[PDB]
């Protein structure tokens, strides 16, 4: 669904780094690895957290029974 | 405030007894029961 | 919490499997440390589970139809007759408040039938408590004479990983959750990471799941450098080994070539005898809750004819002592146990 | 305790109740895995609670686990440690394994608790170190000697056994005798301990102890070794990787 | 222990033994009676003479 | 001191000693009848 | 063939001596194997 | 012979880097049993403040109540403890929660539509579409609403995403933040990662000078092996920078000419905070907990 | 069907298909095995009890 | 004021008559205090044997055995162990405060 | 230089479901014998 | 048979606890 709060392995807050990661890939045109480094993710456990995040919430939200069309 | 959401047009329209189970705005036979203001206790675990 | 595999065949994207994630990328250490993991049992990290690792939910839908041609049962509450505190679960319409917590015995809906002239309720009954996710009223199979008789109620049953739940890598290495080991008691890496899942080394010599071994050093390499690796079959050769390929990647990143890591004990705190094999393996949580047939009976109901405990787990039923158990009790020469 | 199908009376034994807090499953030791033919792959077991003293006495003295060390099919053992404990033993009883006074005494109390009635002397007796100068050091084999010295009766002499190992001498280098398991007056003086010694294997150390000291002592030795190797695997882990 | 079984507290509070009250065990059973059927080690019932 | 105790159900023990290991021979041949079919004969 | 063996028993006017483990289980009698292979008697001092 | 004063003579502390969030310090000539104790306490026993009871009034979002409640609990709050007393579990809810035992955080967000030219951005297309940790409004109640005047309750990381919404959906809740320990739940652990690594030891047995010295230097990280000249032997400049990859041992020319060990007495601690307390405060409290644990047993009657 | 390849280095597609044959062959035998020790033991135990 | 008696208990079933040897049982404790306390107790020249053992992970218990030589009871050896661990922590706390200022 | 995962491509497609030809034709090619079989019931030559 | 292509410009992305990517 959404970006998890804290890394499952150690507990480093990762939830505030999802939108910022996409901005580093789009606007800054950086590679996956360098983008994660600038966010402050050096442990491979914290690295995979954001790198491997799917974000199905954006797919899920497109079904809204409260608004027409 | 009593509520019932239409499944098709998503219009929030509630209807009482001795009334057709259908939305007023459009001819749809399925109605979603809306969530009202009620306390639901939860553990942040 | 669905996650995209670091180690994957490129056909995963060709079928757009990212639209439906089946697992999560976990820090898995091939270690025999806790003593609770052995052959068919694996350890899950407590602090990982506390952080929402492998958390799942289960949705169940029920159809409350009033058919059993003249309408007798009506959704709602009858006047003059009203048993105490039912309004806590159901709304004025007799239907339940979407979001309400329900346990077995609680009213899931309310109606009134003129034949009995009493206000009755359809009870919710299951060992697992739930919350109401969706209530849909359906008044079809009529042209002008419209009235509701059919209602569909969806239950959301939260399912945290429990001791007994099965977990498996993409290499057919399934194991039940033996315990949810605390992070302080868990072995900690030189990096400062404690594994999410612990697999026992005695699993691999019999199964021969070397795909998981190469998946471990590939997943680690891809997590560090930030690049997905192709694990499509027959991509590698006898000359071009994946253990050498990802081994070079692991050395370049600043880790051990053979996929090992110097780990310290969580109990004693001392550095363990040798470097532990740690990596990133895509793990899958199997849907089954194995302790579904968990029961206990002291003195419950009995059948009229035999006057023996009646069959039925939920009915406080008895465990059968069959002919083979009779034979075993004769075997020990233990006549009072049989009696 | 019953694990279906009950193909032989060993699949229906008497166990001592140990209520464990915050538990939702029946906890079973690894030594019971063989007799029940139960693998922890999501298996189910039946627990029967007999309601009178005559039925109690029977479940404690006739159908009890300890009295089911040997199966009546071939008179061979069906009780022993299964995986981590076997790998732990090959490492702990290895020549290369040395221990300081602090480490040695910890491994002893870690598996032997006098308060839980594990001792036979009401005081934990300890052997002198094998290395005196420069630093006082105990060998791994000495821990096995000390465990027997505290679980076997003081009135009876130590065990004398000349057995063999699954691991050939060639693996331990030149001129080693580490295949020959040697017990002289209850002291492990030569050879490591395999599945062939504290596993469900005939004429091993546990079986030899079972014949000389009885079923109750052999059960104590199995539980004591079971704890020692679990504690040893916690302090000194065991792993498998690509390098292997 | 190799001769033991780990019993969940769920089973422990339901499975009971008919223990006859005597001078040697009056202390042990009085506590069980006070503890009741939901606190372990307790008692679910008492049978009079 | 190795004598069988009077009362021992040697009957059940015998059938259990023939039954329980005959589960290990459920697999087919790798001329004469073998395994469970021969034991049944 | 419960009813068949029962018929043969009735026609023989047979007496079930209740000495087989099965028969003892049927009538709720203690099995004659192991602990049931003897009787326990209490020694009482007064005449 | 070991004395507590003889320990004071050899025990040393070395601070490499002390940032506002993470501190990298060393504990020289101390036992593993003491270093592991502080480590265990810093993770499990140092008390912290996190949301425990989320009271929902409405949740029309895609994110289930249980999940949304769990996410709020995981969000670290920039709240200093000691300001709060420990809650008692035996007395009922009306007596249980006080101005000294509980902190209240409210979340009230309603999503609507906005007119903009259309891929189009969710911040442009909808209003209040993304729910962040900064949207948890602090509500001070009771006897003390002046104690948190110069200390407002704000999440340590505000930009944490809590929920995503579409027009029509709403979130209405009252979260009760209480005092707890990391052993109970990971949400209460004040540290992101408190771990120690032993000082790597590189025992050079042979001089191994020449071009083999340049080959040996590439086996370890850049700032580890230093070479004087072609001769003058090959020394270890900074063994602390070593990753312990054992890369030097997988070469026939060095496999017997070098040994890789450790300094059992030397510990390199790395402590990062969630945001509530400073990493020093977390370590200090860990030492204070170990002392208090030994003190509580000292002034205690040894029963039976 | 002679596989020169090992699980460490990998197995060729021809070897893979042949291994799939032999691997399944065992599971097929576990599916087609009418022989059971249940009735054999039940017949002995009822006459020897 | 009331001193809690459930925290520390003397297992009389294992305590020596002198008592030079004793097994103590502490509730709500594990490796954290356990390994640290047995380390400090072992530095005592009068302590003959010392170790710690956790009966089972599910039950909140910690067992510490102290066997001494003469002229000192096991209770005294435990009291010295706790008194020394407190002083040891003071040394750690003092050195850390000094190096923070030294920065 | 690698066999990477589409992260930027994925998230954009999640928000924007294509209005043209659907992505992943192999997924529709998987149900090709099912849909095609039922399609031939009315459409195709000979009616 | 063509070998599996290695990844372009792979650098060190793991160092000690109190040491960053300062060393090039
Ligand atoms: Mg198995
Ligand atoms: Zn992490
Ligand atoms: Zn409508």
């Amino acid at each position: 669904m959404i970006v998890p709060v804290r890394c499952f392995s150690c507990g480093k807050v990762v939830g505030d780094k999802w939108e910022s990661y996409l901005n580093l890939l789009q606007e800054d045109e950086l590679d996956e690895g360098t983008a994660l480094s600038r966010l402050g993710l050096k442990r491979y456990c914290c690295r995979r957290m954001i790198l491997t995040h799917v974000d199905l919430i954006e797919k899920f939200l497109r079904y809204n029974p409260l608004e027409k069309r | 405030t009593l509520k019932y959401i239409c499944a098709e047009c998503s219009s929030k329209l509630s209807l009482s007894r001795t009334d057709a189970v259908r939305c007023k705005d459009c001819g749809h036979r399925i109605l979603l029961k809306a969530r009202t203001k009620r306390l639901v206790q939860f553990e942040a675990r | 919490t669905g996650q995209t595999p670091i180690v994957k065949a490129n056909l995963y994207d060709d079928y757009g499997m990212d639209n439906f994630p089946n697992g999560f990328n976990a820090v898995v250490a091939v270690i025999s440390y806790t003593g609770y993991d052995m052959d068919d049992a694996m350890i899950i990290n407590k602090s990982a589970d506390e952080r929402g690792f492998g958390y799942g939910t289960m949705y169940k839908t029920e159809k409350v139809d009033l058919a059993l041609d003249p309408i007798t049962q009506h959704f709602g509450f009858g006047n003059d007759e009203w048993p105490k505190e039912w309004l806590e679960k159901l709304d004025e319409d007799g239907l339940p408040y979407i979001g309400t917590y329900v346990e077995e015995g609680d009213p899931i809906c309310a109606y009134f039938d003129d034949t009995l002239n009493k206000t009755k309720i359809k009870t919710y009954h299951s060992s697992e408590p739930a919350y109401i996710e969706e209530v849909n009223l359906i008044g079809d199979e009529s042209n002008k004479f419209q009235e509701l008789q059919t209602v569909s109620i969806k239950y959301r049953i939260r399912r945290t990983p429990q001791i007994g739940d099965k977990f498996s890598s993409r290499h057919g290495q399934k194991g039940v959750c033996s315990r949810k080991w605390p992070t302080i008691d868990m072995p900690f890496s030189e990096t400062g990471i404690q594994p999410d899942i612990i697999i026992n080394p005695h699993a691999f010599p019999s199964r021969m799941t070397i795909g998981m071994f190469v998946e471990s050093l590939a997943g680690k390499a891809g997590a560090l450098h930030g690049i997905a690796q192709d694990s499509t079959p027959w991509i590698f050769n006898e000359d071009d080994t994946p253990a050498d390929y990802f081994g070079e990647q692991l050395a370049k990143a600043g880790y051990n070539y053979h996929g090992n890591e110097p780990m310290y004990s969580g109990a004693t705190g001392e550095e363990l005898r040798a470097d532990i094999y740690v990596g990133v393996v895509y793990y899958q949580r199997l849907r089954h809750m194995v302790n579904d047939k968990f029961q206990v009976r002291s003195t419950g109901p009995v059948n009229s004819l035999t006057m023996q405990p009646v069959k039925g787990r939920k009915r406080h039923g008895g465990i059968r002592v069959g002919e083979m158990e009779r034979d075993a009790l004769i075997g020990h020469g233990t006549s009072f146990l049989l009696q | 305790m019953n694990r279906q199908p009950t193909l032989h009376k060993a699949s229906m034994m008497g166990h001592k109740v140990r209520v464990l807090p915050n538990e939702k499953t029946l906890r079973l030791h690894y030594a019971n895995t063989g007799a029940y033919n139960a693998d922890f792959d999501g298996d189910e077991m039946n627990m029967h609670f007999p309601q009178n003293e005559n039925a109690r006495a029977e479940a404690l003295n006739l159908a009890n686990t300890d009295s089911q060390y040997l199966t009546p099919t071939s008179g061979s053992p069906v009780r022993g440690l299964i995986q981590d404990h076997i790998s732990a033993g090959v490492w702990l009883t290895s020549k290369d394994s040395f221990f300081t006074r602090e480490q040695y005494q910890q491994y002893i109390y870690g598996c032997i608790r006098p308060e839980d009635g594990h001792t036979t002397r009401s005081k934990i007796v300890t052997l002198p170190p094998t290395i005196f100068k420069p630093y006082p050091l105990w060998t791994g084999k000495q821990i096995i000697t000390t465990v027997l010295l505290n679980v076997t009766p003081p009135d009876m002499p130590g065990i004398n056994l000349i057995s063999k190992n699954k691991i050939k001498n060639e693996y331990w280098g030149k001129g080693s005798l580490e295949n020959e398991v040697l017990f002289k007056d209850g002291a492990l003086l030569c050879g490591i301990l395999d599945k062939s010694q504290y596993g469900a294997s005939k004429y091993g150390i546990v079986h030899s102890l079972h014949e000389v000291y009885g079923p109750e002592v052999a059960a104590k030795v199995l539980s004591v070794l079971g704890r020692l190797f679990t504690n040893y695997i916690t302090a000194t882990a065991f792993t498998c990787g690509m390098d292997d | 222990e190799t001769n033991e079984i780990g019993v969940p507290p769920v089973f422990a509070v339901k499975l009971t033994y008919p223990e006859p009250v005597t001078a040697y065990n009056i202390a042990e059973l009085r506590q069980a009676v006070i503890n009741g059927p939901d606190k372990w080690p307790g008692a679910t019932q008492i049978q009079n003479e | 001191r190795s004598l069988i105790n009077p009362g021992e159900a040697v009957g059940i023990i015998a059938s259990q000693s023939v039954g329980e290991p005959s589960t290990q021979m459920t697999l087919n041949t790798f001329n004469v009848t073998l395994g469970i079919p021969r034991l049944r004969e | 063939t419960t009813c068949q063996f029962l018929t043969k028993a009735v026609l023989d006017n047979e007496r079930e001596q209740l000495d087989s483990p099965s028969a003892r289980i049927v009538v709720g009698k203690l099995n004659n194997v192991g602990t049931g292979s003897f009787d326990v008697l209490a020694k009482v001092p007064n005449a | 012979e070991w004395n507590v004063e003889k320990f004071k003579k050899d025990f040393e502390v070395n601070i490499s880097s002390l940032d506002a969030r993470e501190a990298n310090f060393d504990l020289i000539n101390i036992d593993t049993s003491i270093a592991n104790a502080f480590r265990r306490i810093m993770i499990s026993e140092v008390p912290s403040v996190a949301a425990e009871y989320v009271y929902f009034f409405n949740n029309t979002s895609v994110i289930q109540d249980e999940v949304l409640a769990h996410r709020i609990g995981l969000v670290p709050l920039k709240v200093d403890p000691d300001m709060l007393t420990w809650v008692d579990s035996n007395l009922p809810d009306d007596e249980k929660f006080t101005d000294e035992n509980t902190i209240v955080l409210s979340l009230n967000v309603k999503c609507t539509r906005n007119p903009d030219a259309p891929s189009t951005d969710p911040k442009e297309l909808y209003n209040n579409a993304h729910v962040y940790a900064r949207d948890l409004k602090f509500e001070p109640q009771g006897r003390q609403s002046t104690t948190f005047a110069d200390c407002p309750v704000v999440p340590a990381d505000p930009d944490i995403l809590l929920a995503k919404l579409r027009p029509g959906q709403e979130i209405s809740l009252k979260a009760h933040c209480i005092l707890g320990i990391g052993g109970d739940h990971a949400k209460f652990s004040p540290v992101s990662t408190a771990s120690y690594r032993l000082l790597p030891q590189i025992n050079i047995l042979q001089p191994i000078k020449g071009e083999s010295a340049r080959r040996f230097q590439k086996c370890f990280p850049p700032g580890v092996i230093g070479i004087d000249e072609g001769s003058d032997e090959a020394y270890v400049k900074d063994a602390r920078k070593d990753t312990v990859s054992r890369e030097v041992l997988r070469y026939e020319e060095f496999a017997d000419k070098v040994k890789l060990g450790r300094v059992r007495n030397h510990f390199i601690f790395n402590v990062e905070s969630a945001g509530a307390m400073t990493p020093e405060e977390i370590f200090f409290k860990s030492v204070r907990i170990l002392k208090n644990k030994a003190e509580y047993l000292k002034n205690c009657p040894i029963t039976q | 069907g002679y596989v020169k390849g090992r699980f460490y280095s990998g197995i060729k597609p021809q070897e893979y298909y042949f291994h799939c044959m032999a691997g399944r062959e065992g599971l097929i035998d576990t599916a087609v095995k009418t022989s059971r020790s249940g009735y054999l033991q039940r017949c002995l135990t009822k006459q020897l009890e | 004021e009331e001193p809690d008696r459930e925290k520390i208990k003397l297992l009389t079933q294992a305590t020596s008559e002198d008592g030079t040897s004793a097994s103590f049982q502490i509730v709500e404790e594990d490796h954290t205090l356990g390994n640290a306390l047995r380390y400090v107790i072992m530095k005592n020249p009068d302590v003959e044997f010392c170790g710690y053992s956790i009966p089972h992970p599910s039950e909140n218990l910690l067992n510490i055995r102290i066997q001494t030589y003469g002229e000192t009871t096991a209770v005294d050896a435990l009291q010295k162990g706790l008194k020394d661990l407190m002083d040891l922590c003071d040394v750690v706390e003092s050195k850390f405060t000094e190096k923070i200022k030294s920065m | 230089r690698t066999a990477d995962f589409r992260t930027l491509e994925r998230e954009s497609r999640f928000i924007n479901p294509p209005k043209d030809k659907s992505a992943f034709p192999l997924l529709q090619e998987a149900v090709q014998p099912h849909i095609g079989s039922f399609n031939a019931l009315t459409e195709g030559p000979d009616g | 048979r063509k070998d599996v292509p290695k990844v372009e410009g792979l650098k060190l992305e793991h160092f000690a606890t109190g040491y960053d990517a300062e060393d090039f």
